[PDB]
């Protein structure tokens, strides 16, 4: 797939000899073409794993841009504007930066509802929130709030709902006497509502829970009642003599005879009521010098070791090459067993699996040319270690295919 | 007007003196807890989450809230390792209002460690998203097996959090998924960490000080326990011996671990996949199989059947031998243990070392 | 029977009325649930009040936008405000805007300003309420005369702060309220200053306590006017919440807050489960067929 | 400064045999050994500190720790009390079939902490090293590899080395204990010369292990048997709620009360 390639590239670019052993490995059928690269394909569902969350900070992260001059080195930023303020998208995709910079634009940020927060669509970037009382018409109007009867219902409470001048209400806003200082006031307070509002609710779909969990919240005391406890279970354990013996085989361990017992425990209590210290039975030179022999450094004691020491020819060519051959096959490997160690047996898994490891059939092909080497250029050396599990990952199939019975 | 005078001779005669003596407990500690034979979640993966926002740079501690969370995170990484080799850790960074996996998943302390020295040069920058933290965790905890207890340890600095969905599609997702997340925080009490904690199953405390940092970080080091939800497996386990080169290398290449770059010519084979491993225990990256040494399996037994906490008393009143058994020593301290089954007697560090350390009551055994 | 009236020993020269009893109850706890102070000094020395007749005074308008910004970054999940006026809370937040202070409170917690269109209160206290249980935090902005001090009680992590700016006196009207003070003068030989304390007072005290509904719920209170020092002020709010009110609390500076706040947080954020409510705070059945209990409350009633 | 504590299986059954054997060594031998061995911690420097104990089948009895008669004090007054206290022991013993196995995890408890209390009265000027000896003579009691395996990591965490010195009987436990806190399993060929071995395999100090030359250490094969048949498993399953080991797949724990999800 064409996806597949942008973000197969970590691979490649990671480990270049093994993408290049990977697609050598690709074109010598010793792996799928696709699968050279597919096998680093992953990737994650937004600009993070989860969108972000530009409910804060806004534009106002950039104090205007990177710079008192906005200067125009954001993306992200802007995107978040975007993802913010859909007026500013709407413009945003009108002010194409398309040969040019968007330091002007960057710089005409700073105007009104953006930075300064005016009421009419003085933005420089469109204003639906500039109607503010009908871009609240779906909120608080003709729509309405989900908690609107649990809370939020300070409007209706007091004697004023039913009628207004049966209250002595006298301090609200008059249709004489409006004022445009007031206008500003009003401004800072509906951006800054709608804003958070209609930020928030990007965040927040929407639920028909919360006007009953409000009342529950409220109405319900912890202190009184409403316990918490815990749901784990009581381990009792079977046979408890079974951890006491510990998981180990079964010794050689045999009884002797009553008899054998009580002798014992008389014998040594009779020596032990019959004996004293003594330099002849502490030792002697002759034990002492036989104990020397046994634990002298070519003595019975001194078994075997440091067997393992330096590669018998070219160590430094063998571990540069078996570098990149450890990483391929590792990586080989690695999805034959994902494909062969499946919870249940089916064709899908089968056929991937049989499919991979006849391709591993070719690696093992490609495993021959990288024999050639060290039965050739080197004089003496053994990656048997690499072959033997080689031959358990065809063993592996092999067993499994005999295993006909719903198995294989 | 007040600190110049605040000592204990301020109104007092004998206090000019005895100051020290009227507020002697001044720096002491006594740590206990309880315990319950309950299932636990041997198996386990835990996740730290640290805030990675400014508010990480204030100073609530004796240094910066970063540098004395790193330097507890070091140690509980150690004892969380030493205590339970089979499980495994990660580590993301919630920074930007993004989250950053400083460590994935893994049970190599020496990478964790390394990880840790490298994030002390952090730095603090935007405001926290809890939302994408569990998102990348709860992403990659998707994937590992159910028995496997998945769970995720929270360290929160700041109060606000900028989450880009309400954290109810997660902790119902995680709630779903059972998965368990457990949450610390700094000097405050969050409704959204407690709610999360308490209905995921975990537990949200509060640090009061480094040695409460600890307190708390030591419960956590406890495996949790386990309901009946969660998967009762019966998990595939190896168990390889160890192989060196001992015929001269011969037949037997030596290889570098999966995973690792060291090439090791004698460890442990994958008896699945012949692999080569220096380490053990280690997960078979190849094969899915897990590899642990037969002593590691021992070394969790005593969470199965732990001690008993010994009958105290502030005088042998029993009139057992003036040698304090087990130890041998006179009872030089008024405050005696006795076990409730062998009855034997027991001093402070009996009571202490043998009952947190050995976990084994020498009079039990016999 | 609620808690919120004090003293009441002008209720009965107020209402002409004469009861048979006069009492209060003191707060019985094992664990204090709230820390009433009175942040009336600035950092800066400036005696953070609206003593000046709510002139414009930036200086206090200045702290007070600082003691905030600090404040809603040491409080944890919502803090609801209070201002004497809404002239003076519209004047403020223009000030705090226009100085930017504004924008670094939105950054510690969502601001909510409220107004006399239901549509703003309830879309407020919708967005407010949930705001304090998602990830963010917000913080609700209101006048201690307005509506929201009476409908909404914030309870639990609802305005897990209370914060009452300056004393709230209504000057505005003062001709109806200079002629019921007469009246009260007349009929009732009652001052003006002494009423105007107690009217403000109360105003307070209905902020504080809706602030609190239960013993699994607390509340931080600052009452950020210097003239909440005097012992009159003082000595006319709740005795059970005077109680709280300990002189060292007083005048504090905004640093004082803060670092109380903190501890009184770090001292509260601890557990505290139902069956450590039973040492004290609580008494089951066992406690009540106790006679203890009998003679152990007899303390809890006060009277004036 | 270091701390030697001496570990030997007082066990009267493999020692009586032995001593029924007429064999040319016996405990007697031993304990001379023992004592040479332990007067040369102490010989060897003049602020080392030495502790010894004794595993019988039903006490872990400390041999220290000195007298005060006087004729010699430091090294006489230690042989005496451990002459006295293995006399005392073995002459006032009893006979017992109920409970025959060497209480070898109640010694190693002892000791463990016995060297934690030692190590905190100890200053921090400078601090105390410590190593046991454990000196094996019986067969391997199983019953205790849980009390076994969990003082080997006590020790481990302790950053206590342990050594052992086998006689007749091997220990896959003991031999794995050596392994595990970094001593050294040796399996004595000709015990009447046991002294030399240990004045040269076990009496070097912690800090010329590493300059010294010794025998390599025999490489521990981890054998492990389930429960259930007791047969040899590299590959197993494990319960994950009660860390029971089966060789192969079964629907319930036979260990414990919990069935497998299984699927
Ligand atoms: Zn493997
Ligand atoms: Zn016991
Ligand atoms: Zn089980």
């Amino acid at each position: 797939a064409n996806k597949e390639l942008e973000e197969k590239n970590r691979m490649l670019q990671e480990d270049p000899v093994l993408f290049q052993l990977y697609k050598d490995l690709v074109v010598s059928q010793v792996i799928s073409a696709e699968e050279f690269w597919a096998n680093r394909l992953n990737v994650n569902a937004t600009d993070s794993s989860s969108t972000s969350n530009h409910k804060q900070d806004v534009g106002i992260s950039a104090a205007f841009l990177a710079d008192g001059l906005r200067y125009n080195l954001t993306s992200d930023i802007i995107e978040s504007i975007f993802r913010t303020y859909p007026a500013v998208k709407m413009k945003y995709a009108e002010n194409v930066p398309h040969n040019m910079t968007e330091k002007e634009f960057w710089t005409r940020f700073f105007q009104s509802h953006y930075f300064h927060r005016d009421r009419l669509n003085t933005g420089s970037k469109d204003l639906f929130a500039e109607c503010a009382k009908i871009d609240e018409k779906g909120l608080k109007t003709m729509v309405s709030l989900g908690v609107k009867n649990p809370l939020l219902d300070l409007t209706a409470l007091e004697d004023k709902p039913l009628d207004e001048g049966y209250g002595i209400s006298s301090v609200p806003s008059a249709s004489n006497s409006k004022s445009i200082k007031e206008n500003s006031n009003a401004a800072i307070i509906k951006r800054f509502n709608h804003h958070s509002a209609m930020v928030l609710a990007a965040g927040l779909r929407k639920q028909p829970a919360v006007k009953r969990a409000k009342l529950q919240e409220s109405i319900e005391y912890e202190d009184l009642g409403k316990n918490n406890s815990v749901k784990t279970i009581a381990l009792n354990l079977k046979k408890s003599d079974r951890y006491y013996h510990g998981p180990t085989p079964i010794q050689s361990l045999q009884y002797a005879t009553s008899q054998d017992i009580i002798n014992s425990f008389q014998s040594i209590r009779q020596e032990m009521e019959a004996y004293t210290p003594k330099l002849t039975q502490v030792l002697s030179s002759s034990a002492a010098s036989s104990t020397i022999t046994a634990l002298s450094p070519g003595g019975a004691l001194m078994q075997g070791g440091t067997q393992q020491a330096i590669n018998q020819m070219v160590p430094n060519d063998i571990q540069s090459e078996l570098k990149h051959l450890y990483v391929a096959v590792g990586e080989l490997l690695r999805h034959f067993w994902s494909c062969f160690p499946v919870n249940t047996p089916f064709l899908e898994e089968k056929v991937v699996k049989m499919k991979s490891n006849l391709e591993r059939f070719q690696v093992t092909k490609l495993c021959p040319f990288q024999e050639k080497i060290r039965r050739q250029y080197l004089s003496t050396n053994l990656v048997s270690h690499i072959e033997e599990m080689l031959q358990t990952a065809y063993n592996k199939l092999h067993t499994w295919q005999s295993r006909r019975l719903m198995k294989k | 007007e007040r600190t110049w005078e605040i000592l204990k001779e301020d109104e007092s005669g004998s206090l000019k003196a005895t100051i020290e003596d009227i507020l002697f407990k001044a720096k002491r500690k006594r740590v206990f807890e309880h315990h319950g034979q309950v299932r636990l979640g041997m198996m386990r993966h835990l996740y730290v989450v640290v805030d990675g926002s400014r508010t990480m740079e204030d100073q609530d501690l004796k240094p910066n809230r970063l540098t004395c969370t790193l330097k507890l995170l070091e140690y509980f990484v150690e004892e969380y390792f030493d205590q339970n080799p089979i499980s495994q850790i990660g580590i993301i960074v919630t920074k930007s209002k993004r989250a950053e996996k400083l460590t994935e998943l893994s049970g190599n302390p020496r990478k964790h460690i390394t990880s840790l020295k490298k994030a002390v040069d952090m730095t603090c920058h935007g405001e926290p998203s809890l939302y994408n933290s569990l998102s990348i965790a709860m992403q990659t905890l998707k994937h590992m097996p159910g028995h496997t207890s998945r769970e995720v340890l929270i360290i929160f600095s700041s109060l606000t959090t900028c989450d880009p969905s309400n954290i109810y599609d997660l902790i119902k997702t995680l709630k779903a998924a059972k998965i368990r997340v457990s949450v610390i925080g700094l000097s405050a009490e969050v409704r959204v960490c407690t709610v999360l904690a308490r209905e995921t199953g975990g537990t949200y405390h509060v640090i009061l000080d480094e040695s409460h940092y600890k307190e708390l970080l030591t419960h956590h080091v406890s495996p949790p326990p386990a309901s009946s939800s969660s998967e009762c497996s019966l998990i595939r386990m190896g168990f390889p011996q160890h192989t060196i080169a001992s015929l001269s290398d011969q037949d037997a290449k030596p290889s570098f671990s999966m995973a690792e770059p060291g090439l090791t010519l004698g460890g442990y084979f994958c008896p699945q996949c012949r692999a080569k491993y220096c380490e053990l225990p280690v997960e078979c990256k190849i094969c899915g199989l897990t590899l642990v040494s037969a002593p590691h399996l021992a070394r969790s037994y005593h969470h199965l059947f732990p001690l008993d906490a010994f009958q105290e008393i502030p005088l042998e009143e029993y009139n057992g031998e003036r040698f304090c058994y087990g130890c041998q020593g006179e009872l030089k301290d008024q405050h005696v243990y006795v076990c409730a089954v062998c009855q034997n007697v027991f001093c402070v560090d009996c009571d202490v070392f043998v009952h947190d350390s050995l976990h084994c009551c020498p009079g039990c055994i016999h | 029977t609620s808690g919120t009236l004090s003293p009441l020993d002008i209720y009965p020269k107020i209402l002409d009325f004469h009861p048979v009893t006069m009492a209060t109850f003191t707060m019985t706890l094992a664990r204090v649930c709230l820390c009433p102070m009175i942040i009336g000094r600035g950092n800066d020395q400036v005696a953070i009040s609206s003593k000046f007749e709510t002139r414009e005074d930036i200086a206090v308008i200045r702290n007070y936008g600082n003691l905030l910004l600090e404040m809603s970054a040491v409080v944890p999940d919502g803090i609801v405000a209070f201002f004497t006026s809404y002239q003076y809370m519209e004047s403020t937040v223009a000030s705090w805007y226009e100085q930017g202070i504004l924008e670094n409170i939105q950054r510690n917690k969502l601001l909510f300003i409220e107004t006399q269109d239901g549509a703003e209160t309830s879309v407020a206290l919708e967005k407010y309420q949930e705001a304090c249980e998602n990830g963010r935090g917000a913080i609700l902005l209101s006048v201690a005369r307005g509506k929201v001090s009476e409908g909404i009680d914030f309870v639990h992590h609802y305005g897990r702060a209370v914060i009452m700016f300056g004393v709230p006196y209504v000057y505005t009207q003062s001709r109806i309220l200079k002629a019921r003070l007469e009246y009260l003068r007349d009929q009732f030989q009652i001052r003006e200053n002494d009423f105007l304390t107690f009217d403000a007072m109360r105003h307070a005290a209905q902020c504080v306590g809706r602030a609190i509904r239960g013993k699994t719920d607390y509340g931080l209170m600052v009452f950020a006017d210097k003239r909440f020092a005097r012992g009159d002020k003082r000595g006319k709010l709740p005795r059970w919440i005077q109680e709280h009110l300990t002189d060292a609390n007083l005048n504090l500076t905004v640093d004082e807050g803060v670092q109380v706040a903190k501890y009184f947080l770090r001292q509260m954020a601890q557990p505290f489960h139902r069956e450590d409510q039973l040492g004290l705070s609580l008494l089951s059945l066992e406690q009540l067929e106790s006679e203890e209990t009998l003679k152990r409350i007899e303390q809890i009633a006060q009277q004036l | 400064l270091n701390l030697l504590v001496i570990v030997v299986d007082a066990n009267p059954i493999w020692w009586g045999k032995q001593a029924l054997k007429e064999s040319q060594f016996t405990l007697s031998k031993c304990i001379d050994a023992v004592m040479v061995l332990g007067n040369s911690h102490l010989f060897m420097n003049r602020s080392n500190k030495l502790a010894v104990i004794a595993s019988h089948i039903q006490e872990s009895r400390f041999l220290y720790p000195g007298s005060k008669d006087g004729k010699y004090e430091l090294l006489t007054s230690a042989n005496e009390v451990i002459v006295e206290e293995i006399k005392d022991l073995m002459t006032k013993s009893d006979i017992k079939g109920q409970h025959t196995e060497t209480l070898l995890a109640g010694s190693l408890a002892k000791a463990l902490c016995y060297i934690h209390r030692m190590n905190k009265e100890v200053k921090d000027n400078q601090e105390m090293k410590s190593r046991i000896l454990v000196i094996k003579a019986a067969e391997d009691s199983a019953l205790q590899y849980m009390n076994f395996m969990n003082v080997i990591f006590a020790a481990q965490k302790q950053n206590i080395l342990i050594d052992a010195c086998v006689l007749d009987s091997d220990s896959g436990l003991l031999q794995q204990a050596c392994d595990i806190t970094g001593g050294l399993y040796l399996k004595v060929p000709q015990m009447p010369s046991l002294l030399q071995y240990l004045l040269w395999v076990f009496l070097p100090d912690q800090d010329q292990r590493s300059q010294l030359i010794l025998p390599p250490p025999v490489h521990v094969d981890y054998r492990a048997a389930c429960f259930c048949h007791r047969n040899l498993i590299e590959i197993g399953y494990v319960c994950s709620v009660c860390l029971s080991i089966f060789c192969n797949f079964s629907p319930i724990c036979t260990t414990c009360e919990t069935a497998f999800k299984i699927s």
